[PDB]
């Protein structure tokens, strides 16, 4: 029974970790795309 | 475009055609090159609009 | 000889638009135009002369840029970027240009004030030592707002930010009805990028509550051009500052300030300025600080006026560590983070008691509330962690269980419905019920009713409680004994929705 | 004969001068704005030469109201600030104007804010430890008397609390003369400081220069130089030892970027100016303790989006001898002053300077906290119970060590009401040695929060 | 004055342009007032172009393959048709380049018709619902 | 109209061709299948999801 | 008075006009493409004024075959679309030209697609619930009259069935009419929709406007405003409640970003146009109730990489009041109309 | 190519490292006047690299065995240069730092590496 | 580069030399700054081509 309780707790913790990691990864995706576009456009505006 | 043009003649005459494009990512890369060489304005991932 | 020859050689201006695109224009002529001068175009449209080159002037167009085209005449207004201002704005809905949008009538403006007027310096200001009652138990108890303070209302989509600020505006009516300008707070509600229906709903709520006697709305709805969204906070602060320097007390709400950042991003990128982090231009900080530093309490040598700011910021998925959130957190004197994970469960207003802070602190809190409530913050934080622990405790000591029930009943106490601001004289009693433990015998499901009824009990009989609190701002023992007697008398008459009495 | 304005783009202004009368770089120029209540005299600083007798200048005041064609007169010298023993006790701005007394300082000796750093041959490294009375600082990041200290962190994690606390720890008793440069911090804090230094009677021995956020970037970047000039005057001429507080120095680089985007220079990485490292270095190298004299500097560094990899903090890391680093996560745990023990560093934390007893304890604490920070990835999922005993015994005291690094600072008294605590170095060493050896492993974690010394630890534990 | 300028301009039967620029697979050809977007241009070395860009001063033409043979000053003749490819049943079993030319060397291709590469697609009213498998 | 996703992890695990049947879709659907195939494959997707 | 094409770069065309006759921006211009295999009359929308009487325009149809120096004739108005009762039951493109019967609707009243939202004084001061008559919707996720409802799903979860149902609902319970904006829609899927709505005989009460993917982004951008203009006419002049379907709004945003890039405007964040929020507002704020009549909207909304922080969904979801998600796990049980009661949500449930 | 065509004696061509080719191309691009593409390579990358790679082919009756080493910037196998090079190859022995750090040497990634003759 | 030259003199004169560069990331930053002030279009991560 204690194994049940602790494994449910671990599943919930893993769910919240997946949520936070997904959020951070999406922010990194957006930041990467924005930095790439800013670099391309700075190169364009240099010429 | 020329593959599709060759297919369309069979299509409009009442034939059934199958077109495989292998692969369009390099079509996009080639168009990106052509466009950037013409000094067209780039957008996301350096592709034109 | 050369000087006289030079003089002999040297011995109403109108310009022309040469280029126009997407909310910006370039103008020929106007040799004598001032920077940031409010130009006007034939279509009944205004503009701000940002860049003055050697041959042409760059003008950001305010309003309907659709009406502009090449070859149009442009003429000076002779006024630096400015808005009309006066007492006549009280009760009107105006666009960032000071023009009426409600169709209620013209504006009997007193004077005109420029937007770029610098904030009061270190030597002119005074300490925030005066309470701006918001009427939200979860705020006035733990995160008090002082007059001259900047309190961020940062939160997530659909979390009751506008509701909280409307409650804060409505609560000031009990003071407005007194004629003394020292209590007579007046308000401005700057709407940036909000839906027109939401602005109409706020207008309606304030009218129904009587708040429109003293509230001014500046509306930059999502439909209008970026320039209106960019100016709306500055024109709101300009309307406020005229009262502020005359010795009035002002309350400014910005709803919401992130969309001004987005509008300035748009404007900057259309001018082809190189962007920085999060595609924002490098000077968004000088946007939000230039706006929020205007808010202050002035020294009595300058008039004892003040202006209080409640900026709202929308956070992407509660990522408080984003660019604009951290920039505004670095400017304001505190924040009341409204967590969505609590809002959906029913904790409303969803103030995160752990992350929320008032960096002025208890200096602006009345002694009664300061004594009754000052323990509540840490008790609720430790209750939250105790709950996070006990959620999976098969068994635990009785003391933890009692602290857990006390915390649950305090949390149930803090919440209150929309548009129901409670006077401080009632908030102190509402928090007394909880902190001193008189709720220890009422079931959770009834607590919110219990309090709301008792405040009416004390309202009909034994008014000397509220009056004694109000007239001295401290809860004296001669009143506390009558309070406890009334509480114990009411407990016998009250009954729960189910089960036994409440002792 | 004088020049004329020919272009205006925000605070940046281009001025044309007669063929042969072009001003040198960093020369100050005066121009008039006469609209109305907005009228004022603008000071412009020459930043570039554009050719054809045209030069580009940075305005120290908002350009609102400046019309083209107005005349501009060259002062022939850089922006000059007052210096002298009479500077102490009053408040100044970037242009040398006193705010407490407008006419004050006009008759004092004036020094140019632009000066070359001291010769390499006159530099000498400092190693004398400074005892602040904060457990985490004195243990893991010992400050240097006459060195460069910095406090990093994001928004809302303890710059101001800890900075005024360090003011209480050093400036309240420092026998020398203090200078406080407010570089782009909020004005309300400046007023609070101006009041507090008078309440504590320290004001008469310190000078204040303010450049708060409302001011345009041009002066917002020069405020630091303005204050540094007074600091280095007190250093080189009076021979006194000096404290030079600066908050926040990141806003200097931010104003540099703002003015850069207007000057027309191409952007670097995420959007800062080029020469970022060159401007920051020209600023920081002037703040140094030359041979026979000392200038102790504590700086605050902002970190946007908590991105410690942002080019500006990453650049300023190179100039500092001690670097306390705050963190969001530690702040969320309720730890205060919320210093990150593993990221922060100090160059004098070596046995030759601090002694073996100090070094061994510091490194054992770092080892314990590092093992803890490595196990965190499992702790977050399966809890402490999954760990083996050699790891669990370690984590149990790791949590306690972490929490014991907290302290009830004097500055926080105004928020928590709990009085402040100062602890001597030896008692901190003893306490952390005992902790690492386990003499306190039987007490609960909540007992360790915000204590202070060991006797207060016992007093608190007895109550639980 | 306009009359003389117009006489001189008209004195300049089908038009011929001149390459003003070339590089990395692109060529800018001045002249050709009547050129149309995506017209096949034929250069003197036998190489072809598409004329994908039409500025005020000069056409920008992407070059199909044999780029090396282009030089400044070369005469550029225009074909009177947008990009077109031959079509027919003779293509079955052959390998062709994007212009319909045989690349397998088995021999010529008995073209049956010619179609433009950029013709309009069948519109909403012309189509039928998919109900037949492509196994 | 429809996307068939080929993923390398399934390719290595032994599923070849590597169609990720759990994420590949077709908006046309059964209209393209003969009746004999509907009589059979209908339950296949549910079985593989379970 | 007629202009000349001076530059051609992809879908972008620059036109020089006589000094005095420069057209107002967003005006529609007509040009000719005379090559036989590609014969067209090309529609150009004025985007900017570049000076020297040059005007930057984006083409609504392919520019292939276009020749320099060809005559351009200004129409003197914005892109205009036909409005009236006869618009019901027919398929239109963004430019208001019929696809089911070429030449239909020329005699109809034409309205400019670029028209302003209602004045502040005309808006309803409070949100009224819409009693559509479906149990799950009315109870778990009430819809707002004149609000916006996001719709999630795909094939095999009953989407088009829900569309037909809401059309019948509006046409029989409120006496209104439906408008369907196929913003960036598949041509095959549009023919399927046309034949399905014809088979159910709800087409007689639905106006279809298809902006296909086959055509350049300007048209994919303006199709939504055309459909919303027909809906506005039905709201104001005929006095009927209207239900506007937008499928898919993310492609409105995408087309806006692409047109922004072609015009050479610097991109913002992850890569949308700088005017993203204002450009979406000028559409959504127009969908509202006034003077007793309402335009309700159902909006299918794609979410790239299923993150709700991307500026496109982040901007879209700020404007919309309800969310209905269809689930295959509910459809397979025989539960129609398959609305997921737990994933779906609504902000008027208070 | 001389050894291949004019003599017919089979030959082994080794190239180390063929990424520096397109790298130098990218270095000269911005100076020549080409607008930079994605992460910062020249736009001509695909065709500039193909004009080279297609020459190493072994026409019938006369073989060339080519062995070319490719650098992967930032260990990012997604970078346009490796992603373009991958198409021109029959066998790819993809090394990885993750394996090298485990002491496995020659450190080939068994999973990513591939060959067309494994039929 | 001057360090390398002082080294190469001894090197080619038959001596053994050791050169420590502390640190080359600062050289990359300085080269970035110089190239951007000369207005060369930068490549990846704003570094010179
Ligand atoms: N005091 C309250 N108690 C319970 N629910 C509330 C309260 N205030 C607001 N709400 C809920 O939130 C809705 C309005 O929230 P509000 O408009 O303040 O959100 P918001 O933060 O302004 O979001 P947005 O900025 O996107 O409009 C109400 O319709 C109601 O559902
Ligand atoms: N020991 C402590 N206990 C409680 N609160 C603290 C403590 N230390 C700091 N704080 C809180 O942290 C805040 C610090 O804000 P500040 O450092 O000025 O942020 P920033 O400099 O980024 O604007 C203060 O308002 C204070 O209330
Ligand atoms: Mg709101
Ligand atoms: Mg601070």
């Amino acid at each position: 029974a204690s194994r049940r309780r602790a494994m449910k707790s671990a599943t919930d913790n893993a769910d919240d970790l997946i949520k936070a990691l997904t959020l951070a990864a999406n922010r990194e995706r957006q930041a990467q795309i924005t930095q790439e576009i800013s670099e391309i456009v700075g190169g364009a505006n240099a010429l | 475009y020329t593959g599709s043009a060759i297919g369309q003649h069979w299509m409009y005459n009442g034939k059934h055609v199958l077109i495989v494009f292998d692969d369009l990512s390099k079509q996009a890369d080639a168009y990106r090159a052509i466009s950037l060489l013409l000094r067209r304005p780039p957008g996301r991932e350096a592709f034109p609009g | 000889x050369x000087x006289x020859x030079x003089x002999x050689x040297x011995x109403e201006e109108i310009g022309t638009v040469i280029d126009a695109g997407d909310g910006i224009a370039h103008v020929e002529g106007l040799p004598s135009v001032m920077t940031q001068e409010l130009l006007e175009f034939p279509g009944g449209v205004l503009g701000v002369a940002l860049n003055l080159d050697e041959h042409s002037v760059g003008a950001v167009i305010l309003g309907e840029f659709e009406k502009i085209e090449e070859g149009q005449q442009v003429k000076r207004t002779g006024e630096v970027l400015s808005v009309p201002v006066g007492d006549a704005f009280l009760g009107r809905v105006v666009n960032p240009l000071g023009q009426p949008i409600d169709g209620q009538g013209d504006i009997a403006a007193e004077t005109r004030r420029a937007l770029e007027l610098q904030a009061p310096s270190v030597v002119q200001r005074q300490s925030v030592s005066e309470p701006l009652q918001t009427g939200i138990k979860a705020i006035d108890a733990m995160t008090p707002i002082g007059r001259g303070q900047r309190q961020l209302i940062i939160g997530d989509r659909k979390t009751g930010k506008t509701a909280v600020c409307v409650d804060t505006i409505l609560n000031q009516r009990e003071a407005w009805l007194t004629g003394d300008p020292k209590q007579q707070v007046r308000c401005v509600y700057v709407a940036i990028g909000q839906k027109g229906t939401t602005i109409a709903s706020v207008k309606r709520a304030l009218e129904e509550g009587g708040a429109m006697e003293y509230t001014t709305i500046v509306a930059a709805p999502a439909s209008d051009a970026a320039g209106f969204k960019w100016l709306a906070p500055y024109t709101g602060s300009a309307i406020g500052q005229h009262w502020m320097y005359n010795g009035k007390h002002v309350l400014i709400v910005f709803d919401d300030l992130s969309k001004q950042a987005d509008a300035y991003r748009a404007i900057s990128l259309l001018l082809r300025r190189p962007p920085g982090r999060e595609a924002f231009p490098g000077d968004v900080f000088y946007l939000h600080s230039r706006l929020l530093e205007r808010c202050a309490k002035l020294s009595d040598e300058l008039g004892g006026g003040s202006m209080t700011g409640l900026p709202i910021i929308e956070t992407k998925a509660n990522d408080i560590s984003a660019f604009i959130p951290t920039n505004v957190i670095s400017i304001t004197d505190g924040q009341c983070f409204l967590e969505s994970d609590l809002f959906n469960q029913g904790v409303r207003p969803a103030i995160n008691v752990g992350v929320s802070v008032s960096r002025v602190g208890g200096a602006a809190q009345i002694k009664a509330m300061k004594e009754v409530a000052g323990s509540l913050r840490l008790d609720l934080s430790q209750y939250r962690e105790l709950e996070a622990f006990a959620a999976f405790a098969s068994d635990l000591d009785a003391a933890s269980k009692a602290q857990l029930d006390r915390g649950a009943r305090l949390v149930e106490l803090l919440k209150q419905p929309q548009y129901s601001p409670l006077a401080v004289e009632e908030q102190v009693v509402a928090i007394f019920l909880g902190t001193q433990g008189h709720l220890d015998s009422v079931p959770v499901e009834d607590v919110q009713r219990f309090e709301s009824e008792l405040l009416e009990h004390v309202k009909a009989s034994h008014s000397d409680i509220f009056d004694g609190i109000r007239e001295t701002k401290k809860l004296s023992e001669e009143a506390e004994e009558k309070l406890v007697s009334v509480i114990n008398e009411f407990k016998k008459g009250f009954q729960a929705s189910d089960g036994s009495s409440v002792v | 004969t004088a020049g004329r304005v020919v272009r205006i783009t925000g605070p940046v202004v281009d001025v044309e001068f007669p063929r042969g009368s072009v001003p040198e770089l960093f020369n100050a120029l005066h121009a008039e704005i006469t609209f109305g209540a907005l009228a004022k005299t603008l000071t412009l600083e020459v930043a570039q030469h554009l050719g054809d007798s045209l030069v580009r200048c940075i305005s120290m005041q908002p350009t609102d109201g400046l019309v083209r064609g107005v005349e501009v007169t060259d002062t022939g010298a850089s922006i000059s600030v007052p210096v002298g023993d009479g500077v102490k006790g009053h408040v100044f701005n970037a242009l040398g104007d006193c705010l407490d007394d407008p006419g004050y300082g006009k008759d004092f000796e004036h020094w140019s804010i632009h000066r070359k750093p001291p010769a390499f041959s006159d530099l000498e490294p400092r190693t004398e430890m400074l005892e602040t009375g904060l457990k985490v600082v004195d243990l893991l990041t010992p400050y240097v008397r006459g060195g460069k200290i910095a406090l990093f962190g994001g928004a809302g994690v303890g710059k101001t609390v800890l900075i005024q606390e360090m003011i209480n720890r050093i400036a309240r008793n420092f026998g020398g003369t203090s200078v406080f440069a407010g570089v782009g911090e909020r004005t309300r804090e400046g007023n609070d400081l101006w009041v507090e230094l008078a309440d504590a009677n320290v004001l008469k021995d310190t000078a204040l220069v303010f450049g708060q956020m409302d001011e345009p970037p041009g002066t917002r970047m020069r405020v630091a130089l303005s204050a540094l000039t007074m600091a280095e005057f007190f250093r080189d001429e009076q021979g006194q030892d000096v404290l030079l507080f600066i908050d926040n120095i990141f806003r200097f680089t931010q104003a540099g970027s703002e003015v850069s985007t207007l000057l027309g220079r191409m952007p670097s990485a995420v959007g800062y100016q080029p020469t970022l490292a060159d401007e920051m270095g020209e600023l920081q190298e002037r703040i140094t303790s030359t041979r026979g004299r000392s200038i102790t500097s504590m700086q605050a560094v902002y970190v946007p989006a908590d991105d410690y990899t942002d080019p500006a903090p990453a650049t300023t890391f190179a100039h500092l001898d001690a670097t306390t680093e705050l963190s969001r996560a530690v702040f969320s745990k309720g730890i205060f002053p919320a210093v990150d023990p593993l990221a922060s560093s100090s160059t004098i934390l070596d046995p030759a300077i601090v002694g073996d007893e100090h070094y061994r304890v510091a490194q054992e604490v770092i080892r314990i906290l590092q093992r803890y920070k490595d196990l965190q990835d499992i702790i977050a999922i399966l809890g402490i119970d999954e760990l083996s005993e050699e790891d669990k015994q370690l984590v149990n005291r790791a949590r306690r060590i972490e929490r014991f690094l907290s302290q009830n600072m004097m500055a926080a008294e105004q928020f928590t009401g709990q009085p402040g605590s100062t602890v001597p170095l030896k008692e901190t060493i003893e306490a952390f040695d005992k902790l690492t050896k386990g003499e306190f492993d039987h007490l609960p974690e909540q007992a360790f929060f915000l204590i202070g010394g060991l006797d207060d630890l016992a007093k608190k534990a007895e109550s639980l | 004055i306009e009359g003389a300028i117009e006489d001189y301009v008209s004195s300049f039967r089908e038009e011929i342009g001149t390459v003003i620029d070339a590089g990395d697979g692109i060529a800018h050809v001045e002249g050709l007032p009547s050129v149309m977007t995506q017209e096949l241009l034929e250069f003197p070395g036998g190489v072809l172009g598409v004329a994908l860009n039409l500025d005020e001063h000069s056409v920008g033409a992407v070059i199909l393959g044999e780029f090396e043979k282009i030089e400044e000053g070369q005469q550029v003749k225009r074909t009177g048709e947008v990009l077109s490819v031959p079509v027919g049943d003779a293509f079955l079993g052959r390998v062709v380049n994007p212009l319909g030319q045989p690349i397998d060397g088995q021999g010529d291709i008995a073209a049956e018709t010619r179609r433009a590469l950029e013709l309009q697609a069948p519109s909403v009213v012309q189509r039928q619902s998919v109900s037949e498998p492509l196994q | 109209d429809g996307q068939c996703f080929l993923e390398s992890d399934l390719f290595n695990q032994g599923v070849r061709p590597a169609i990720n049947v759990g994420v590949s879709v077709s908006r046309v659907g059964g209209a393209a299948q003969i009746k004999a195939m509907k009589e059979v494959a209908g339950s296949l997707r549910l079985d593989l999801s379970q």
